[PDB]
RNA sequence: UUAGGAAUAGUUAAUAAUAAUUUAUAAUUUUGAUUAGAUUGUUUUGUUAAUGCUAUUAGAUGGGUGUGGAAAAAUAAAAAAAAUAAUUAAUAUAU
């Protein structure tokens, strides 16, 4: 036993709650035990902590228990990038060896504070310090006639299309890669200073080779990797005898600025010459005084281009390089696969007329067919609040916006489409102010980390940046009917993944011949 | 130790202590220090 | 890894690119500029016919040396010619810089070069560490140089390993402009020890004290101590005892010593309000002024020993 | 106990061995008893790198619409017999190829024959299964000129990594019975021009001059440097 | 809080103004719901909303990390505003995990802090009588769950003690009402440094009549007499603070006697000219103020006839002007500050440092710094989130002391100046005169 | 090695394997209702290759 | 051991009886039982002139798995755990 002072009153019996081992399960996304109905299209955020997102747990994040076909998620990762260095093997010592393989993931992040003790300028860390050097020698391979920059840009586009939906009839590869260049600088013409983005393969520059057979490796000694990607990495052939390309599968998303015709700065703004309308009764101080906004840079004005990086032919890991605003426009075929899914669940489930209440959580014995109710109303709300609708040309669809920091993991599904925007900073809007005007006049502190715009028919190139590092992998098998109907999670809590993504499926008959 | 009265080891078995090593820290590398 | 190009070659710009060529064993690659491609040509000869375990490169212009190599190393000869290749050249090493680049400068230059040079570097995206080397061109030979490495601290660790192949004593002064005034306050203080060891010798001859080879042991384990005075009390003995005698010819010479001492007056702040705010750097500065122009100054620093006088010189006559 | 290592000697637990007898060490786990094991991880996981753009059909898979193109099927058995050849050869794979089933040829691993080990075994029967890359071997166990007196199980048949040499006067067929190959010793006489010992119990082999050289520079005593 | 539906974001589908939880959905669901706007509050069990508190407050960090001084201040606002979306309902009692009388199990912070088979049986009904004087059931239809995560902490206040520790040797324990603000290990150490100065500069100084300011808990006041100190007056803007001080040292013992508790903005009133209460001067006036996030970032100058300055700023000037009318001759100013204001607000100049520079009006006498020991929360408001310090902020930070005397007191103080090892100003030499 | 044994749910990480069990195994109580039917109408039809090269013959015969 | 002292039982013995279809005038208890309460014990503590009074923290644990020689198994700064990992010293932990 163990020694315990004796007391003459009474003993305590602490039953104190802890930190929950399910929550953070949930958070890491390693819980393994939660079934869930209901699939439904808004992302999902995972931190990633220390040794606890692999393979094992990605592969039922993107196929939950409940039986879905389709990885229709984007699942934001935070802080889930890894840095491989190059494996060699030893000639000398006692025999020979391979060394080397060792992934800098989860111990050294990105983007260190910079905390000291002594309009305003401030130090920080707004880009990724372990990749920097490669996006050097990616952005200095554009830096420079123009019609060479232009032949370039448009020689390097990943899979001549470069993740833009343009309409191309009776036309070859290279030449639907030049065109799509030229429309966009046919775009970009009228505008001082305009960009755009697209998906870009690893140039020739920052791959270099290595004498033992033969050895590619990137220039900046590091490969930025997910250890927790599963299935295998996109096959790109290389065209110059077709072969396999060495690094096809790391590609970048470029941004890249027209012309036509680490120190953030932070200023306090002052104004010259109801507060709280979900609160029933007035009081004297406002419970929130002040809120806090993405800022983000300016779009320039607007037939129009789509504008819009869609990857159709491979699951995308998008690795950002700098604070970015992803506006995801979700395809038709996911919502109408989870409309489908949740319908067939709640024909199947609740048989019951349901009584027809006022709202959905109303008063009266909680059935199943309640419950259920309950639960597909608050999927829409959680839908309806993290998104917006647009219009389209006629067409309208969820848009979830989403804050991607570097270090992160943003996995993008085949199918979906999304906009980029650069984050410029932080504003700080006070609540008394901007209940009787717009938030922009209610401004009182703003923090500008991008410092970045300068100010010096077709469009000219100025400059490329590399925002994110795009890894593409082979397209994850959608399921069938009874693919979908036989699949289990339990099988697949210690073994077949990868026997679940180089076959095409599950087996149908898996596990109960 | 043997080559190609006093009992002669092996030059394999007791090896010679080898001269590409280099001393480190030596007898005569102390130094007094007093105390009380 | 990480390719590495050295820029310049000269009596010491060799046998860095030399102990580059050793050390890596074909894992860091190496090319070579020079002010002259004959030379580099030269020197790559030389590294390929004694032995070379890694592949090298020869170049002529700064922009393939730019887009080839992430670690630029230059070794140049004087301050204007690193002037000219960093800065003031149209295919510039800093202007035309890469983000994630990292250009180490080994010359003795000004503080306020350094602080341009650091500055549009830091502009570029780059990162420039000022490392001034002081040794001999043997004790470069064999490995053995001081570094004082002003600029990143990250920057600073990821160069040791390269740091290394060449120089023993590599240390890290902090903020980029501090490696460079180390070097200048390294060689006012050996100024201004061997004034005082030679105007201590002078005293010592004045009170009639004989045994000079017992009175260095004495000084050695005193307060006054220098490395300085170990150095000049025998030749500054013949200087004394003999003074019709003229002092030979040493490596480190009056001038090499005037030309780092240059820079440091330029590097410093306005004096001219109290026109004397640094009295024995001054006096020992008249009295290597006075070295230089009487036609001592190719020769060793303990010939300062014979013009102690004169810099009371423009002390009592500019007053 | 039966035999241990340098007789009863406990200054450390590493001076008495990996393992305490070659015998199992409890009585209820009769696996547990000492013999010659094989790498069957490098072994029995074969390269599946040769089974690219290759189609492969399941076997319940009879229906009309999942058929291939003949071409393309004949393309998959290639590529299904290179893959199970790209690790090593089976013992069920040499004798399906080989005349009476391989009865009464030499079968050996790898490693076998090299060094002072000289062991092989002559097959005697084999059954077969319907997965004919699998079963049961028999044989005669020749170590070092001295042999069995019955068929013992040729353990680790399953795994890929045997050779054999096919001989024509060695081939007994299914009439009749394989006959034990004779110890050197005992029952053909010795004759040191037919067959000489490698090895022999205490002797040991010489030490190779480049693994004195390996441990000289890995313990310090040779000058090693790059 | 009551809710106004008709201004929420869905009033159609919820007409209740929030979304009801049931313990189903994943934590980063409800994180959507709350970043957009819309209310949320628990079913069924506390427990949905507790999972829900703890994980959009690590979701949140996430989204918005520490990264330098504006990076925190960002982060406290974007706190603010989603745990206030964080409801609980008004009857806690009517949940399923509030408390189960024959089990004597339930959920909740109050585990923690009392027994199962004490919560269980008298405690739960204790505890709804406590928050019916703050919160009433009628004027609230809804609760914030970090004031239902302080009212279970201050009932445990109001119960049990509250031990100051290494401030109080293990026995003194102050019980604070509601909405006082306690120490944590951070707030301790700037007056662990105190407390050791006071040990020894008391006597040397001739020290009798201390006076505290802003004393909230009264942590500040007790740690004065522990020293030595015979005649402590404390000052409280909170007249609940002031009644549960003087309550709790009648409490802890006969040593604590002399100590005296009013109320008061900064000062006392020093508005009698007839009754003189001037006679009474002190010999040391301590000063240890608050240093949160919001307060630190916003300082600026307001005022047309009457200019102040604000935040942090401002609350040192009310401190500079004020404390010679209340000071003795060769008496001294002690201020306790954690150097934040220079961390959180880098680019503003130094508050103590333009005092001295700028205004002369006091001398520096004394500093000393001290680096932080421990980790917690720094200069917690009562009813809002808890967020504990960083790593990269909690190396930096040091709990500074500044000890200041009157430009007046010069000659007295002189000596102190000539011996080695100090610091005297230009002003300071020129009064002594050898 | 380590980062792959890590992920499983063993109590002194001695380099077992302990799976995690959820709460619904089997697929009946997952909503799915009885075993999938395979439609033997449509697998048992013709592929597109075996009607070109039944084209082919048939061209080739005559 | 109980300030207000009475009944107890999967029960005792025999047995060609593992695994009790039988036999008996069976067994515990007023020399204090069973149950209820308090409850690890222990010339190790304290005091005194004291064979007195007063304290205690070695431990164990019939349904979690018939595995294992032995359940003691859901967690312990060492008890170094099958190649000399290290055996100069001090922090041996925070880190
Ligand atoms: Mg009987």
């Amino acid at each position: 036993r163990m020694p315990r002072k004796p007391t003459p009153y009474v003993r305590k019996f602490l039953e104190g709650c802890p930190l929950p081992e399910t929550l953070v399960d949930d958070i890491a996304g390693a819980n393994l035990k939660s079934m869930a109905p209901f699939f439904t299209t808004a992302p999902r955020y995972i931190v990633a902590a220390e040794s606890r997102l692999s393979k094992l747990f990605f592969h039922h994040a993107l196929y939950p228990a409940g039986g879905a076909r389709r990885p229709c998620r984007v699942l934001i990762v935070r802080g889930g990038r890894s840095v491989r260095e190059p494996s060699f093997t030893i000639n000398t010592g006692g025999g020979r060896g391979e060394v080397g393989g060792g992934s800098r993931g989860y111990r050294d992040p990105a983007r260190r504070a910079y905390f000291y003790a002594r309009a305003g300028l401030v130090k920080r860390a707004s880009v990724d310090g372990l990749l920097s050097p490669l996006c050097g020698v990616i952005e200095a391979h554009f830096a420079v006639g123009g019609e060479k920059l232009c032949v370039t840009l448009a020689g390097l586009l990943s899979g001549g299309h470069g993740g833009l939906m343009m309409d191309d009839g009776n036309c070859a590869s290279n030449v639907r890669a030049a065109k799509r260049v030229a429309r966009l600088l046919h775009d970009a013409a009228h505008h001082l200073s305009s960009f755009f983005y697209v998906h870009t393969q690893l140039p020739d520059s920052a791959l270099f080779v290595s004498r033992p057979v033969a050895v590619f490796r990137l220039a900046g000694g590091l490969e930025p990797t997910v250890h927790f990607a599963v299935g295998a990495p996109l096959s790109v052939l290389q065209r110059g005898s077709t072969t396999v390309l060495p690094f096809g599968h790391i590609q970048c998303l470029l941004r890249v600025r027209t012309r036509g015709g680490n120190t953030p700065w932070c200023n306090t703004a002052g104004n010259d010459d109801i507060v709280e309308p979900w609160k029933l009764g007035v009081s004297l101080d406002p419970k929130v005084p002040f809120f806090m906004r993405t800022l983000t840079e300016k779009r320039p004005s607007f037939v129009h281009m789509n504008h819009l990086l869609v990857r159709n032919d491979c699951e995308t890991y998008l690795l950002p390089q700098r604070e970015l605003l992803l506006s995801f426009h979700v395809p038709e075929e996911a919502e109408a696969m989870c409309k489908e899914q949740n319908e067939e669940r709640m024909r199947r489930q609740a048989a019951l007329g349901y009584g027809s209440p006022s709202h959905v959580f109303a008063e009266g014995p909680r059935t199943f067919a309640r419950v259920l109710h309950g639960m597909k109303a608050n999927l829409a709300a959680v839908e309806e609040a993290s998104s917006t609708f647009r219009q389209g040309a006629s067409g309208s669809s969820r848009v979830y916006e989403v804050r991607a920091l570097p270090g992160d993991v943003v996995f993008v599904p085949r199918g979906w489409k999304y906009s980029v925007e650069r984050i410029v900073g932080t504003a700080i809007i006070d609540a008394v102010a901007a209940s009787t005007a717009s938030p922009r006049e209610a401004l009182r502190a703003v923090f500008r980390t991008a410092p970045d715009p300068p100010l010096p028919s077709n469009a000219e190139i100025v400059g490329v940046e590399v925002d994110a590092f795009v890894l593409c992998y082979k397209p994850y098998p959608v399921l069938s009917n009874a693919q979908a109907s036989t699949y289990v999670a339990a099988n697949y809590v210690h073994s077949g993944i990868d026997d679940f993504y180089a076959k095409g499926g599950n087996d149908v008959y898996h596990k109960y011949t | 130790r043997r080559e190609s009265d006093p009992v002669r080891y092996d030059p394999l078995l007791v090896p010679r202590t080898p001269s590409h090593w280099s001393v480190g820290v030596d007898a005569t590398d102390v130094r007094r220090r007093w105390q009380i | 890894s990480l390719n590495v190009g050295v820029v310049g070659m000269g009596n010491m710009g060799v046998p860095i690119a030399r102990n580059l060529g050793f050390k890596a064993r074909s894992a860091m690659y190496l090319q070579i500029h020079s002010r002259a491609l004959s030379k580099a040509k030269r020197v790559c000869d030389d590294l390929s016919v004694d032995g070379a375990t890694c592949a090298m490169r020869i170049h002529d212009r700064y922009s393939t040396m730019t887009k080839w190599c992430d670690v630029i190393v230059l070794a140049l000869a004087d301050v204007k010619a690193s002037r000219h290749a960093l800065l003031e050249d149209n295919e510039s090493l800093i202007m035309n810089a890469r983000k994630g680049q990292i250009i180490v400068d080994h010359t003795t230059v000004d503080a306020e070069t350094s602080r341009e040079c650091a500055h549009e570097a830091a502009r570029r995206g780059a990162y420039f560490l000022d490392a001034p080397m002081s040794g001999s061109p043997r004790a470069c030979f064999n490995g053995q140089l001081l570094l004082m490495v002003g600029g990143d601290a990250e920057t600073f660790q990821k160069m040791l390993p390269i740091f290394h192949m060449y120089a023993d004593n590599v240390f890290h002064m902090g903020e980029s402009g501090s490696g460079t005034a180390a070097k200048m306050i390294s060689q006012a203080l050996v100024a201004s020890h061997n004034a005082a060891a030679a105007e201590a010798l002078s005293m010592a001859h004045a009170l009639g004290i004989e045994d000079q080879s017992k009175l260095v042991q004495v000084l050695d384990a005193s307060w006054g101590s220098s490395t300085m005075l170990r150095r000049n009390a025998p030749l500054l003995q013949d200087l004394i005892r003999n003074p019709d005698k003229t002092p030979p010819t040493s490596a480190v010479s009056v001038d090499r010593l005037l030309s780092d001492l240059a820079h440091l007056d330029a590097s410093l702040p306005k004096r001219g309000g109290e026109d004397e705010p640094f009295p024995v750097f001054d006096a020992a500065l008249r009295s290597l002024a006075a070295a230089s122009d009487a036609g001592m100054g190719d020769r060793d620093l303990a010939s300062v020993v014979h013009y102690i006088e004169a810099g009371e010189a423009e002390l009592r006559n500019r007053t | 106990r039966a035999d241990p290592l340098n007789g009863g000697s406990s200054m450390t637990l590493g001076s008495k061995g990996s393992k305490l007898s070659p015998e199992p060490h409890r009585r209820r786990m009769p696996w547990t008893a000492a013999k010659e094991y094989v790498p069957g991880v490098v072994l029995n996981a074969r390269d599946k790198m040769v089974l690219d753009g290759v189609q492969l059909l399941d076997i319940e898979s009879i229906d009309r619409a999942s058929q291939l193109d003949p071409l393309e099927v004949l393309r998959a058995v290639v590529a299904t017999r290179e893959y199970n050849i790209s690790t090593g050869k089976n013992i069920f794979q040499l004798a399906s190829q080989a005349t009476y089933n391989g009865r009464g040829q030499r079968f050996y691993r790898k490693e076998w024959q090299e060094g002072t080990y000289d062991k092989y075994v002559t097959l005697s029967a084999i059954d077969f299964d319907r997965d004919g890359n699998k079963g049961t071997a028999y044989g005669y166990i020749t170590f070092h000129g001295e042999t069995t007196t019955r068929p013992v199980q040729v353990d680790f048949a399953d795994v890929p990594g045997w050779y054999m040499d096919f001989v024509e006067e060695r081939a007994v067929p299914f009439t009749g019975i394989v006959p034990p190959p004779p110890s050197i010793g005992t029952d053909v006489p010795v004759d040191p021009h037919s067959y000489r010992l490698k090895a022999y119990p205490y002797y040991d082999a010489p030490n190779p001059p480049e693994f004195v050289e390996r441990l000289l520079k890995d313990r310090g005593v040779l000058p090693d440097t790059p | 809080i009551t809710l106004r539906p008709d201004a929420t974001v869905d009033p159609e589908r919820y007409p209740l103004g929030y979304v009801p939880l049931d313990g189903s959905e994943s934590v980063d669901s409800v994180w959507s719901l709350v970043k957009s706007g819309a209310f949320v509050a628990p079913l069924s069990k506390i427990e949905t909303i507790h999972r829900a508190h703890v994980g959009i407050r690590y979701l949140t960090q996430s989204e918005y990390p520490a990264l330098s001084s504006i990076d925190v201040v960002g982060l406290q606002t974007r706190l603010k505003e989603l745990c206030s979306r964080l409801l609980i309902r008004r009857d806690f009692w009517v949940l399923d995990d509030y408390n189960d009388p024959e089990l004597n199990s339930s959920f909740g912070i109050q585990n923690m802090y009392f027994d199962n088979f004490k919560w269980s049986q008298v405690l739960w009904r204790r505890f709804q009588q406590y928050v019916e004087e703050y919160f009433p059931v009628a004027e609230h239809t809804h609760l914030t769950y970090d004031e239902y995560l302080q009212l279970l902490r201050s009932f445990s206040h109001f119960e049990q003690g509250a031990k100051l520790l290494p401030l109080l040797p293990k026995r003194y324990r102050i019980h604070p009402p509601f909405g006082v603000p306690a120490l944590s290990r951070i707030d301790m150490e700037p007056l662990l440094l105190y407390s050791q100065w006071l040990k020894n500069f008391r006597g040397p100084l001739k020290l009798d009549a201390a006076l505290v300011i802003r004393s909230g808990c009264g942590a500040a006041v007790f740690a004065t007499k522990l020293n030595g100190v015979p005649i402590v007056r404390g000052v409280d803007p909170n007249p609940r603070a002031v009644m549960s001080c003087r309550k709790d040292a009648q409490r802890m013992g006969r040593r604590f006697d002399s100590i005296s508790f009013r109320v008061g903005e900064m000062f006392p009133d020093k508005d009698d000219g007839n009754g003189v209460p001037n006679s009474r001067k002190y010999d040391i006036i301590v000063f240890y103020p608050d240093q949160g996030c919001y307060n630190l970032f916003f300082t600026n100058a307001i005022g047309e006839y009457a200019p102040v300055l604000t935040g942090f700023a401002g609350t040192l000037e009310h401190f500079f002007e004020e404390a010679g009318d209340y000071l003795s001759d060769s008496g001294v100013i002690v201020l306790c500050c954690t150097n934040v204001y220079s961390i959180l607000k880098p680019t503003e100049p130094h508050p103590i440092e333009y005092e001295i520079k700028v205004n002369r009006r006091w001398v520096l006498l004394d500093y000393y710094d001290m680096p932080v020991r421990g980790k917690g929360t720094l200069s917690h408001t009562p009813t809002d989130h808890h967020y504990r310090i960083p790593m990269e902020m909690r190396k930096c930070m040091r709990s500074e002391l500044w000890v200041l005397h009157k430009m007046t007191s010069i000659a007295h103080f002189a000596h102190i100046h000539n011996i080695p090892g100090a610091q005297p100003p230009s002003c300071v030499v020129s009064h002594w005169r050898n | 090695e380590w980062l792959y044994y890590k992920q499983f749910k063993t109590v002194d990480y001695s380099y077992r394997v302990i799976p995690e069990l959820p709460e619904k195994y089997r697929p009946h109580q997952s909503g799915i209702d009885q075993a999938p039917l395979p439609d033997y109408r449509e697998i048992n039809k013709m592929p597109q290759w075996a009607e070109c090269e039944e084209r082919r013959q048939s061209k080739k015969t005559v």
